[PDB]
């Protein structure tokens, strides 16, 4: 891992639509990162105040950073220190806020389901919205970015409001057959919306934009599900992760389920089953007094068993480059991560670990689930078996609780509290 | 038997839970319809207090 | 097993009904705080 020094205060960070950004937030500033000169800065911001949101806007000049219980949203262009906006249209609140594309404009969301009133950056042109349901949860842009859906409520009834995202004019408005909305995604090809219900229902609305009903993936109706969901950037294939350990994989060309992936418990009852486990190891070669007392990712085929509310329910369900493996996880493994292989569907590379996992992210363009637990090493479903990136002693006790992986996947973030680890791993590829 | 009471009925019960959320979206309308009306007479001019 | 499985799986849903109640009953609290304030 070729890595800066540890970055002091870092209590959480963000990475840009390019990669070549990385922006660390500090409880009271911001300092942004061109990792490609080196990981350096460029510029930092600071604020009278306690940052509670940071985002970069896809195009990576501005930051959006929305400052807490005090109702602040602050807008500034990296390239452009002489360009400062403030939203403080504050007597309904500035709860929240996320970027609008290439509208230039921020959805800056009032308090108490009130307005998200679209702030442009170029002309306010404050549109109204009519009782947006939430902040981020819910709102979501189409493929092409041209629509989006979000999720609303009035008439104490949820519906998605369809705005054309150039004018924010509600273009599709329906109804949804909804319990409660969770989240709405959009076909990767825009020829559906699919509405993610309420855990209550197990189900899945699928729209037309134009039309409303396509079709529904099952409820049960008295059982929790659609724990979480997500679609590959093969065609689209949907991986409905259930709340029953289940992953209900769909093909959304025909919107059929391409059987159930379950977790079960039983390795040896997965007639493709491939078992690892970090195990307590000694260092690589050469290692000198850098001291011993390490881990390593081994394979153990021998491992059989594999270790209401965060219990049972799919985790994730994260599609690889190419959507061959499905990283998923049930919160019923604490230790344990499950990968899926399609198009056997059938589970391989079953990965223990030595502490409770945190999460997973695919690298682009690659497998090698990156997997993070807390443990100050990053561990990897190597597609070439298995593989450990230790973290040194800079940072000797980091733990990395979170992280990022850049979509440039050269550059990798670990953040655990006001902290972060900015490098680049074994990433000769 | 009880088992089947345990099902019997909370399909019911869940009923009775969303009778009890709509109670309460519908209180929270109201109360948006206030703070709607209220900010339209009081904050469309005391706004300029603020700015 | 049959009817327990379904008795949880009732109860599960039962438990987050309960949570959006829950969040809609703070939403009212605060509501209310939020238009007295504003009033006074």
């Amino acid at each position: 891992m070729q890595f800066s020094n540890i970055i002091q205060g870092a209590c959480s960070a963000i990475f840009s639509q390019d990669s070549s950004l990385i922006a660390i937030s500090n409880g009271s500033k911001i300092l942004i990162k061109d990792i490609n000169q080196e990981l350096i800065n460029r510029n930092v911001y600071s604020f009278q105040d306690i940052i509670t949101h940071m985002e970069f806007s896809p195009d990576n000049q501005l930051i959006l950073v929305v400052q807490s219980n005090s109702n602040t949203v602050e807008v500034k262009n990296f390239n452009d220190e002489q360009w400062i906006c403030k939203i403080v249209d504050q007597a309904c609140g500035l709860l929240h806020a996320v970027w609008a594309p290439d509208s230039r404009s921020i959805i800056t969301f009032s308090d108490f389901q009130m307005k998200a009133t679209i702030y442009s950056l170029t002309d306010k042109q404050q549109y109204l919205i009519k009782n947006p349901k939430y902040t981020d949860k819910g709102l979501s842009f189409s493929s092409d970015g041209k629509f989006m859906a979000l999720a609303e409520r009035r008439d104490i009834k949820d519906y998605i409001g369809i705005y054309y995202t150039k004018d924010w004019k509600l273009v599709n408005h329906f109804q949804v057959d909804t319990m409660d909305l969770v989240d709405i995604q959009w076909s990767k090809d825009d020829g559906s919306i699919l509405v993610w219900d309420s855990s209550i229902n197990y189900k899945f609305l699928v729209y037309h934009p134009s039309n409303g009903l396509i079709q529904r993936i099952q409820p049960y109706e008295y059982a929790l599900g659609i724990k979480c969901v997500e679609l590959s950037n093969t065609p689209n294939f949907v991986a409905i992760g259930s709340y029953d350990e289940k992953i209900r994989l769909v093909n959304t060309l025909t919107w059929k389920i391409i059987t159930e992936l379950e977790h079960k418990a039983n390795i040896k009852e997965y007639s493709n089953a491939v078992v690892y486990r970090e195990q307590n190891s000694t260092l690589l070669n050469a290692q000198h007094l850098v001291d011993r007392t390490t881990t390593q990712f081994v394979i153990d085929e021998s491992i059989n068993k594999l270790p209401k509310s965060q219990q049972s329910g799919v985790t994730d369900v994260t599609f690889s480059f190419n959507a061959n493996y499905i990283a998923s996880k049930s919160a019923s493994f604490p230790n344990a991560v499950f990968i899926w292989e399609v198009s056997l569907l059938e589970l391989r590379y079953i990965i223990l670990l030595q502490n409770p996992v945190k999460g997973f992210l695919w690298s682009h363009n690659s497998n090698n689930l990156i997997i993070y637990a807390g443990s100050n090493k990053i561990y990897f479903w190597s597609l070439d078996g298995a593989s450990v990136c230790e973290l040194p002693q800079y940072g000797k006790q980091f733990s990395v609780n979170k992280v990022l992986w850049n979509k440039n996947s050269k550059c990798l973030v670990l953040i655990d509290r006001r902290d972060a680890i900015i490098g680049y791993p074994p990433i000769d590829l | 038997k009880q088992l089947q009471t345990e099902a019997q009925d909370l399909k019911f019960v869940l009923q009775k839970s969303e009778e009890r959320c709509l109670k309460l979206q519908d209180e929270n309308s109201a109360l948006k319809n206030k703070l709607d009306t209220i900010s339209a007479k009081v904050y469309l001019p005391s706004c300029e207090k603020g700015f």
